[PDB]
């Protein structure tokens, strides 16, 4: 019905950035477990979204999957980019995260960063080959999602 | 619909 | 929402043993995609359950996750054992599968093999260190799940 | 409710 207590605790520890607890629960079997009671985030999704750098580094070095998709098709790079976590985004890319990956609605990490107003994240993605012309299912590019005030992000993607 | 990823912008 | 056309085709090809199509569609990004329309099986779940050895081998060589769990907490080893696929089980074990893993109801591969009367599978899992005393959430061990007719499996476990 | 894994015992 729910996650095992061990997996629930691992997921919570990833979210909380409690690296000592992560180290005590993380194994090859549990490292990519999924939060069945939420949107099926893995430990890496939680660590990436809540800017838990030490946890992200540990997870990446112990079998965490940069390609794992949650219930909505997001990979942990989407979480990092949506919430502006530059160092985390850098660690994921260094461990082979695919920049042009898309979720169930065909949003890429660049769509997330652009919509959320994260210039340096947008620039980081571009240098690693992020395609600013990719349309999501609506037909919108990352440029299309940029808020009007962000003329610098507009200029970059443009 | 499409919901936001797990996470938040600021640790505080 | 459904899977992409590409992911649907990969999952179908895996189930079918269509290795040529798997070859065309299998990438680092898609190899562990999940069947969100069904029980969230990965390509490796499907290939393992339907005894598609050539596809199992290909997927394992291309980063398929032996620890990936479906909607009910099953790993591909569960699928192989439940359906009596000895070679697939051995291939999964050779590629790192953990024999003592349990699903959301704490059923292990050995519970499956025992219940399904798969004698050779039980022996293999034991030969590889499976724990015959593990109880599932009903309080049942694999031995408890052996049908009374199956006196040889009983004998094998105790 | 617990259901069977994807798969089948016999190829035929």
């Amino acid at each position: 019905m729910g996650n095992s207590e061990a997996d629930r605790q691992l997921l919570e520890a990833a979210k909380a950035g409690d690296v000592e607890t992560v180290k005590k629960l993380c194994t090859v079997q549990s490292v990519n477990c999924r939060d069945i009671e939420g949107r099926q985030s893995t430990p890496l999704h939680f660590a990436a979204g809540y800017n838990r750098v030490s946890v992200v580094e540990y997870l990446l070095q112990h079998g965490a999957d940069v390609h794992a998709k949650d219930k909505g098709g997001l990979v942990p790079l989407h979480n990092a980019c949506s919430y502006g976590h530059y160092e985390v985004a850098e660690l994921l890319v260094k461990h082979g995260a695919v920049v042009n990956v898309a979720d169930l609605w065909k949003f890429t990490p660049l769509h997330e960063a652009a919509a959320k107003g994260k210039y340096e994240i947008c620039k980081l993605l571009l240098q690693h080959g992020a395609d600013p012309t990719k349309k999501n299912r609506d037909g919108n590019t990352p440029l299309d999602l940029v808020k009007d005030g962000d003329t610098d992000i507009q200029d970059l993607l443009r | 619909q499409r919901e936001s990823p797990d996470g938040q912008s600021f640790r505080s």
